């Protein structure tokens, strides 16, 4: 029971880290496409 | 189940998407599934009465 | 740059800018593509207005656009500084079609009869023009090769290439040579300073190539 | 880097070539005493020109700095020196015209 | 080579190859000839001593 | 390969009749793209059947 | 006739890069959704 | 014991598959963006 509880907590912890990193890649590629197709301000 | 539910254990039920593991674990005891919805206090009183 | 990146620029839309009368807020960085598209649009409307009046040559929009840009560099600055309403008569009057025909058909003649002032570009037919080996007069000739053959090893290539460099550096004034080194420096010499220090470095590496070892005799 | 070397042939036949601009991309329709033509006597020497604002439909220092009059461009640049100042050194025999030269 | 040997030469900048290579577009970069007062000046200014 | 796993998920887990195939249902193919991911839950086949059922229902609504 | 190799290096079109980046974006979204679904499935199946 | 074993293969499979997706996306991005400067002819 205690092992299952701790495993649940740590796995749910890593899920949001994966989400944050994939969204960072999302933003980086979006900025790349923006700077390629049409240059923006700054 | 044996202990009061922490907020993390209450998972959200969203329809449309397959959401197959919930359908697999319907017989389970610990996880409690809710709509992304809550009853207002007046409707709470009406349902209670 | 326009020739390479033409497909991206060609899709730019200018209708809201031209059709709308009052000035609309526009991004500061978006000037480049908009200005280039406006210039090439004015080029296209310049060509199409004077076709009212042997081989027939078909030119696409980008090719003729970059050609006419090269011929007169004043197009870009005149278009940006002056409005389209006053730009149209200027481009109509200055579009000397006979000069365009002469430039696009210029061959067998070098330098061209026309002065550098009025036109900036021309064209050459590769088939009609043969290719010489001008090295045979500059550095591949026999006498300079014999003069520069002296070297530490047979693996060294002929040094007439460096010999002409040394003569030019030592004889000609430094002002001319520094003017070229700022003008027509090679890619490998971009980090380098001038001709004299180039000679310095080449002599230093030549001295570095040959080393000395002393041995005793019984 | 040098890529090719060519020679002008002694033969010539008048090309009489009729160039046609293949209208693969027709432009937008033009929508609203002739005005005097704008002189073509200015060539830019930098890249900052394109970053400026679009031309309003219907500074002289900016013209002086970036653009340059084609008359000074077309002429020969290298200039000689006289003997008024104390006899000049090797590099002062030939000099660039200060007006034509630019950094 | 042109100055030292006193021979003319015209330097050209290749723009692009157009019409499947039927024509070569070269802008007016630099021309040498006894016409050029600069060319005659540099020929006369050489120090052959 | 992929053929054996898809044959399993079609004829053992979901147990579709042979007259229903990939070309008959686009939603079923787009869902088999997902169902092959998990190798477990291949005993409570009723859950997969009901999931496909509700997926068809959500796919056919006019909203 | 040419002996030296021509057309060596020039910049290609941008549309291919844009579409490939859109596919990469879709694959990233699918990866995020799939990993979330798989970890949630493991939690519901084995962690109870 | 069987369920814990199954959990461990599922975890290893998740790691392997996420690594495979990472490698595939890296390879596709590197191949596609290398063509931008036309390194290949």
């Amino acid at each position: 029971r205690v092992r299952k509880r701790y495993l649940r907590q740590e796995l749910r912890d890593l899920g949001h880290r994966v989400q944050t990193y994939c969204e960072d890649l999302e933003g980086r590629v979006s900025e790349a496409e923006a700077l390629l197709n049409q240059q923006c301000e700054l | 189940d044996r202990q009061p539910l922490n907020p993390a254990n209450i998972e959200a039920r969203h329809h449309g998407v397959s959401d197959v593991p919930r359908l697999g674990a319907m017989d389970a005891d610990e996880p409690l599934f809710v709509d992304d919805y809550r009853a207002t206090d007046d409707e709470w009183t009406l349902q209670k009465v | 740059t326009l020739r390479t990146f033409w497909p991206q620029i060609s899709q730019y839309d200018l209708r809201p800018y031209l059709t709308q009368h009052q000035s609309h807020t526009h991004p500061a960085e978006t000037h480049t593509l908009h200005n280039l598209k406006l210039f090439c649009y004015l080029v296209s409307t310049a060509w199409h207005q004077r076709i009212d009046t042997g081989t027939v040559l078909r030119l696409s929009l980008q090719e003729f656009c970059v050609l006419i840009a090269a011929l007169y560099p004043e197009y870009i600055y005149t278009v940006l500084k002056y409005p389209v309403q006053m730009s149209l008569p200027s481009l109509t009057a200055h579009l000397h079609q006979d000069v365009i025909h002469a430039v696009v058909n210029n061959t067998h003649k070098m330098p061209p009869d026309h002065l550098p002032e009025q036109v900036k570009a021309f064209c050459i037919t590769p088939t009609q023009w043969p290719a010489m080996q001008l090295n045979k007069l500059f550095w591949e000739n026999k006498l300079v090769q014999q003069l520069c053959q002296v070297g530490p090893q047979k693996s060294t290539p002929p040094l007439g290439k460096l010999w002409l460099y040394a003569m030019a550096t030592l004889v000609f004034p430094q002002d001319m040579l520094q003017c070229l080194w700022l003008e027509l420096k090679p890619q490998y010499a971009e980090t380098y300073a001038s001709v004299s220090e180039l000679v310095q470095t080449l002599f230093q590496i030549f001295t570095q190539q040959c080393e000395m070892v002393t041995e005793g005799y019984t | 880097t040098v890529v090719r070397v060519l020679r002008p042939p002694s033969t010539f036949e008048q090309d009489h070539s009729r160039l046609v601009l293949d209208e693969a991309f027709p432009t937008f329709p033009l929508y609203d005493a002739p005005t005097p033509p704008v002189p073509f006597n200015r060539v830019p020497v930098n890249i900052q020109f394109l970053r400026e604002n679009p031309p309003p439909i219907a500074d002289t220092s900016r013209t002086a700095d970036s653009a340059l009059v084609s008359t000074a461009f077309g002429g020969s640049v290298f200039q000689e020196n006289r003997l008024g100042e104390t006899p000049l050194c090797r590099d002062e025999l030939v000099a660039v015209a200060p007006g034509a030269a630019s950094t | 080579g042109s100055w030292l040997f006193g021979i003319p030469v015209c330097l050209g900048v290749h723009v692009a190859d157009l019409l499947k290579g039927q024509r070569i577009l070269v802008a007016r970069h630099l021309e040498y000839t006894s016409r050029d007062r600069d060319f005659l000046r540099i020929q006369r200014s050489r120090d052959l001593n | 390969k992929r053929d054996e796993k898809h044959r399993h998920v079609v004829n053992v887990v979901l147990e579709l009749p042979t007259e229903i195939s990939e070309a008959t249902h686009p939603v079923l193919a787009t869902m088999l793209s997902k169902y092959t991911r998990m190798s477990s839950l291949f005993n409570d086949k009723c859950a997969f059947k009901l999931d496909l059922l509700r997926m068809v229902a959500v796919s056919r609504t006019r909203r | 006739s040419f002996a030296s190799p021509p057309i060596t290096v020039l910049t290609q079109n941008v549309l291919s890069a844009l579409e490939i980046l859109r596919l990469v974006r879709l694959d990233l979204r699918q990866l995020a959704q799939s990993v979330q679904d798989t970890i949630q499935h493991m939690r519901f199946l084995y962690l109870l």
